[PDB]
DNA sequence: GATCTGGCCTGTCTTA
DNA sequence: GATCTGGCCTGTCTTA
């Protein structure tokens, strides 16, 4: 108990320059109630939710205090003297926050909660140098499995359903504020023995796609504008596929929003809201305008789902299905997918069963089942265009893993799209499923620009949700009020690179 | 001097703690709703209508030359009646965007036109604030005077978010009265003025005002400083002279103990405070009515009617006066799996 | 009771014979000793008299035919009052 | 020849991989439900109505008379046509009950009395059994005979439980071929008698029996010992001459390999093969049409409805014959989350 | 025209 | 009579 005191935030010394805003100077605060002083009288607006919350800031001097041993290992391998050029770091971390159904309340004592659970978390992707000047910025330390569960760095635990705005940002208003307030200030540690200082970096690329949305004041999901990137409309992201810029990023959204309040030009709604290119919301949180990878995956597995049911039957022959047929064509669809290829039907479609599903082979079982010939090779030369243009945004660096297929990435979605709209028409004159369009849009254009992708997917989050239910159970308090403080506690200690150190036992 | 209950109908979503109930030229609309409006009805107001026991909402569309609101929680209305050279107005000062904020702007809300069959267009209108401006707030209260005969208005009480410099991510979310000015802000122009009270010493919330002739009572209202909820109610008098808008005040001996009350009008001046929570638990079941008159404001208790056993169990309620001595109230409601309608509701009357 | 609801040596009917046999359709497949399960009484009494609390808040003998909206309304104050305390 | 898909509308958790249809009198009537009898329907036999793509199922009633049934799974449904003295009789036994055990008694079951209104009540009749016993058996099949002039029936093949030496509580659950002896069974008296041949080597299951003017043709079955699907047709011709029912057989050139197979009855004796099973892994799509005379059995195939691809894909599928050239198939069915309903439906007729 | 039966649809109960 | 607009249902889509 004495023992963890150390891995924890609020124990080691840190301090900002220049000294930042709104925040207080106290290093030694643990654990704090994330309401942060919620007046709770009955007749404001009630404080619902419990939640815990490290301050920010001191959570991150924790966790890059935990990484002083891998980042001197790392600078001595590189033989970059340590004492001096210790003050030109640049510390780029990933933050996620995504929620979670199905959590059951407790009895307890109080407030009434509901069920739905919001965990926000980071994880520190690298960390480098610059200084004397000259060179570049010089990689030190890189998260080397970022996606894995054992590095997710959980910061704000709440009850709150994803839905109510109003809650969700009255708790995660302050964590934001640290967080713009800090991208200026430079950081100062006592690490190896000597002062340092760090820059930091902040992308939040870990939100899936309704989250952002609904944090950037789009209208989701399924509105006529789909891509969170782009100002493309459903049909006019009918007709043409494979060129588009990315335009949608914070402050733009933030002046559209003045636009859409304000209204200089007085155009009626649908007109206004044409003008703005559907942001009838002010957005708070700033998000790098990124693509999640994971739901990317689920979303394409799940179309190319609905086409293989669509082929199993003859739709393009009969254009008006049965709906008792429609049934009847999952049901051998299903059938065929257990006998060969060894997979059982799923309600919600995880990536897993995504991933036995887009392989050639799977599509083989499928292959089978379609009468029509040319069909049959053209629904498999479409899986095999996608077997192709996969890893590009499923690998974690292709510009070294996987090269050829990045560099042929335009020129194979062109050819993508050109089989669509080529046999498939039918399903996809005015509607496209949001993912297939920003996987055959945007995709080259932010790999050129973060470098890669894959790696800043939602799935170090994500897992880490696992934990947070055994978490729940096996190491909970367990009441609601101390509840949230020891699982997010814990949680903290299993994150912690130190211990896993100890874990590997050195081979 | 009853309640009839209320069915939700379809799409009891919207309804969310505060909001506000806006009566203008017959049919009460809906203004405030949960989280950032949805296409469904991006204005994020809506006309509400009560038919056999159906409580249902339905889209208000504003005018081309109107601006766009977002969905405040807890504002102040100022309902300002027919005269030169535009009626009827509504002014909407500042509230909680769902969005979490505190909106310092004023807009001017009102009707437009109609049909063509039963759609009332509004449009909304910003004012820009010459000022001298009011520091950004909620829970406070406004309202319209007339003097000799110009008219002004006088927005007073509420809270504030901790001054910006002292205010720290884990202080963040704790909120301070602020300070006891009064503004009186002119329609046309823009000109903000505020001023000192001697004899208010402290600011409050949720005090609901009766504004008649030049003349504002606020009633009684929760003060956060020593957390206490005056019997004692405050009448200020307003003086409007070429150029000088100067201010008298008074207090008032003994009044209603109230907080968030909701005032349905019936008379032509006579409202009955339909009540509000007494204390901090205690929630105030006893139904009053108020005539206001120039020798002073006449008070009397009214026989309540019945409470549901549910209702007088409540934990807390809310609601809105529709006007004509007709209101609604709202009780927050639990069960598994949801309802789904987070809130039952009741509509009452008066004779 | 099986073997004579199956030969029915009498020519009963259906109606009276299920009397006969007194809710015998089918050939028991194992023996449990004839015992009471602790559990699931504690249960079905607990959720009994939580109806009837239920429908003791309002006022059910008085007037004998509730619609869905006052018990759900009834069930609502219930569980709130519950939690409350 | 054509096939149509048919919804199975309400209360399709009734039919279970095995089941009997009985066809007397127009109204077929299913048989062998899921389980035990549910009150819903005590009885445990229905009455099918297909109407315009819907099954629908009807609970039938038996009369006072009778004694009541558990709902045998695969049983040997032999259909008696109508003479004196009682017509017309379906000869079910023994297949087996709901629990796991093997029935060993015949049942007669018959109409009794309509309507009132679209009512049919029915009669079981058991009778005893004195012998030289029939051994407990289900897959097996019995047939009816008519030999100067006397009417008796023929029983034989199917599977059993391993008898009680042998039995162990880890084989208890494993079956084998009962030993093969051809059971001449009175309708009335109850005597059963046993009688071996030595054309007859081994026992058969499924094997599909067609019964015509003292001559019974056995389609090859499913041997459990060797695993052969016999491509034999076997032939047996009986005749009862005072005082013993004297009987002889023959093998055939040529016999289908089908296991499990459905007769749909359309001329005289002319009868529609579908048939369940070629092999142990790939079912049997071709469909049959085989007719008999005194000179001999004559078969042609006839083109086979197309079959969609679900049916044709399906792994397992089963049904019965409505008679009158109108037969039922039945296809299991994966979906999540459950349909409910388990087996999606097809309605095949001849010409 | 009007029974009877079965029907569905409702509609409550009891165990789970 | 017969528009309008909304209203609900339905209808598929589209996200989680
Ligand atoms: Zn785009």
């Amino acid at each position: 108990r004495n023992a963890e005191k150390e891995l924890l935030p609020g124990f080691h010394q840190f301090e900002w320059q220049p000294a930042l805003k709104n925040v207080s100077t106290s290093w030694d605060v643990g654990i704090i109630d994330g309401l942060s002083g919620w007046t709770v009288s009955v007749d404001d607006v009630p404080a619902d939710t419990i939640s815990r919350r490290f301050r920010y800031d001191v959570a991150l001097v924790s966790a890059l205090k935990d990484l002083e041993e891998d980042i001197m290992e790392g600078l001595r391998e590189r033989a970059l003297d340590d004492s001096m050029c210790t003050s030109g770091f640049t510390v780029v971390v990933k933050e996620s926050c995504d929620g979670m159904g199905d959590v059951s309340e407790k009895h307890g004592s109080g407030p009434a909660v509901p069920e739905k659970a919001v965990r926000f978390s980071f994880t520190i992707m690298s960390i480098s140098i610059r200084l004397e000047g000259e060179d570049d910025g010089i990689t030190i330390f890189q998260e080397q499995k970022p996606n894995s569960e054992l590095s997710c760095r959980p910061l704000c635990l709440m009850f709150v359903d994803e839905s109510d705005h109003e809650t969700l940002t009255a708790i995660l208003g302050p964590v934001v504020a640290e967080r713009k307030a800090m991208m200026e200030s430079r950081l100062i540690i006592s690490v190896g023995g000597l002062l340092r200082s760090f820059r930091f970096f902040f992308r939040g690329t870990g939100y899936d796609e309704k989250m952002v949305r609904e944090m950037e004041g789009l209208e989701a999901s399924g509105s006529t504008y789909i891509c969170t990137l782009c100002d493309s409309t459903r049909a006019e992201a009918s007709q043409n596929m494979v060129l588009h810029s990315i335009t949608r990023s914070h402050d733009e959204n933030l002046e559209r929003y003045e636009i859409w309040r304000k209204n200089p030009f007085s155009e009626s709604a649908d007109e206004l809201r044409d003008r703005v290119k559907g942001v009838s919301a002010k957005p708070f949180m700033e998000t790098q305008p990124t693509l999640d990878a994971l739901h990317c995956d689920i979303g394409n597995a799940t179309e190319f789902y609905k086409i293989f049911q669509d082929e199993i039957g003859e739709v393009y022959q009969k254009p008006n299905p049965s709906r008792e047929e429609r049934r009847r064509w999952r049901s051998t669809l299903d059938k065929q997918l257990r006998k060969k290829m060894k997979l059982k039907p799923v309600m919600r479609m995880n990536g897993n069963y995504a991933r036995r599903l887009m392989t050639r082979e799977a599509v083989e079982a499928v292959c089978e089942l379609v009468p029509s010939e040319e069909r049959r090779e053209a629904l498999l030369k479409l899986m095999d265009l996608y077997l192709q243009m996969k890893p590009v945004w499923r690998s974690t660096c292709p510009s070294r893993d996987c090269p050829d297929q990045l560099c042929q990435y335009s020129y194979n979605s062109q050819q993508f799209a050109d089989l669509l709209s080529s046999m498939f028409k039918y399903r996809y004159d005015g509607k496209i499923t949001n993912y297939l369009h920003k996987t055959l849009a945007h995709v080259p254009e932010i790999v050129e620009r973060d470098g890669s992708i894959g790696a800043w997917a939602s799935e170090g989050n994500e897992s880490g949700n696992k934990l947070f239910r055994r978490f729940r159970k096996m190491n909970a308090r367990q009441s609601k009020t101390f509840e949230l403080e020891d699982i997010l506690k814990h949680h903290w200690l299993y994150t912690s690179k130190y211990l896993q150190k100890f874990m590997e036992a050195h081979k | 001097m009853s309640l009839q209950p209320l069915t939700a109908v379809n799409c009891g979503s919207l309804v969310q703690p505060g909001f506000s109930l806006l009566d203008l030229e017959g049919d009460v609309y809906l203004f405030g709703q949960k989280g950032w409006p949805k296409r469904s009805c991006p204005t994020g107001i809506f006309g509400v209508r009560i038919k056999k026991g159906e409580l249902k909402l339905r889209a208000i569309s504003f005018s081309n030359n109107s601006s766009y609101l977002p969905p405040l929680r807890c504002p102040a209305i100022a309902h300002f009646e027919a005269q030169d050279g535009k009626p009827e107005c509504y002014l909407i000062h500042g509230g909680r965007t769902p969005n979490n904020e505190l909106s310092s702007s004023l807009y001017m809300l009102s009707v437009d036109s109609r049909g063509c069959n039963r759609k009332v267009t509004l449009r909304c209108e910003e004012k820009e604030l010459v000022g001298d401006v009011p520091s950004a707030r909620y829970g406070h209260t406004l309202s319209v005077i007339n003097s000799r005969g110009k008219t002004a208005c006088v927005l007073f009480g509420g809270r504030s978010y901790m001054p910006p410099t002292e205010r720290t991510t884990q202080n963040w979310n704790s909120v301070v009265d602020c300070p006891p000015q009064v503004y009186l802000i002119d329609l046309e122009f823009g000109c903000c003025t505020a001023h000192t009270l001697p004899e208010l010493t402290d600011g409050q919330s949720f005090h609901v005002a009766l504004a008649r002739q030049d003349c504002v009572y606020f009633l009684g209202g929760h003060i956060l400083s020593s957390d206490c909820r005056p019997s004692r109610l405050i009448r200020l008098h307003v003086e409007l002279l070429l150029g000088s808008p100067v201010l008298t005040c008074t207090i008032l001996h003994e009044g209603l103990t109230i907080t968030s009350a909701i005032a349905s009008p019936i008379g032509y001046h006579e409202y009955i405070i339909f009540g509000g929570y007494q204390s901090e638990t205690q929630k105030r079941m006893e139904c009053t009515y108020v005539g206001l008159d120039d020798v002073g404001v006449h008070m009397e208790s009214r026989e309540p009617p019945q409470w549901t056993s549910e209702i007088s169990h409540s934990r807390t309620w809310f609601g809105g006066s529709l006007g004509k001595g007709t209101a609604l109230v709202a009780i927050p409601s639990e069960g598994n799996p949801t309802p789904p309608e987070a809130y039952h509701f009741y509509q009452v009357s008066f004779q």
